[PDB]
């Protein structure tokens, strides 16, 4: 509805050869109110 | 190692485009028509 | 008294738009079977009037 919603959680974790076998539940954070058709997207990484 | 992300439907000049980026203390959301690289990177 | 051209309105689009999306590319409307990849004329419209 022409909104982007982003929700996030951070969690400690020992195991991480894959994501815990655990219940975090992520909790909201923003609501911007963005309109656009988002269709691609892409992670940025830190170049040093 | 990961900052932020973009958003998009063609990642160029053409359509707008939504841009996210971890600052060091703050946050830099900005959705404008980015004519993004083919690739992305934020360098220090 | 020259009825100010400042204000436009999109009269060409291939979609309908949804609620709350702003549109605001200018690229040239491919109305019928001609490329219209670049210039207009014929068939291919300017999208804002
Ligand atoms: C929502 O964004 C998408 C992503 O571009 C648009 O999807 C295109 O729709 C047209 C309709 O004529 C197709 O020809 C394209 O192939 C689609 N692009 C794809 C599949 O990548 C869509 O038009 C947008 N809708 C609105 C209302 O903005
Ligand atoms: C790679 O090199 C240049 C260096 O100025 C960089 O800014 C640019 O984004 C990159 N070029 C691409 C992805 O075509």
């Amino acid at each position: 509805d022409g909104y982007f919603k982003i929700y996030s959680k951070h969690t400690p974790i020992n195991l991480v050869r894959d994501l815990p076998q655990g219940f975090s539940a992520l909790e909201p954070l923003v609501d911007l109110p963005i309109g656009i058709n988002i269709t691609r997207f892409q992670t940025l990484l830190a170049l040093h | 190692i990961i900052r932020g992300w973009i958003f998009g439907t063609t990642l160029d000049s053409k359509t707008q485009s939504l841009l996210i980026v971890n600052n060091a203390t703050n946050v830099v959301i900005k959705v404008c028509e980015f004519q993004f690289c083919n690739d992305p990177f934020l360098g220090v | 008294v020259g009825g100010n051209y400042n204000y436009l309105y999109r009269l060409f689009r291939k979609s309908n738009l949804k609620p709350f999306e702003r549109d605001i590319s200018t690229e040239i409307y491919q109305a019928g079977s001609t490329p219209c990849n670049g210039v207009e004329g014929f068939n291919c419209y300017f999208p804002l009037q």
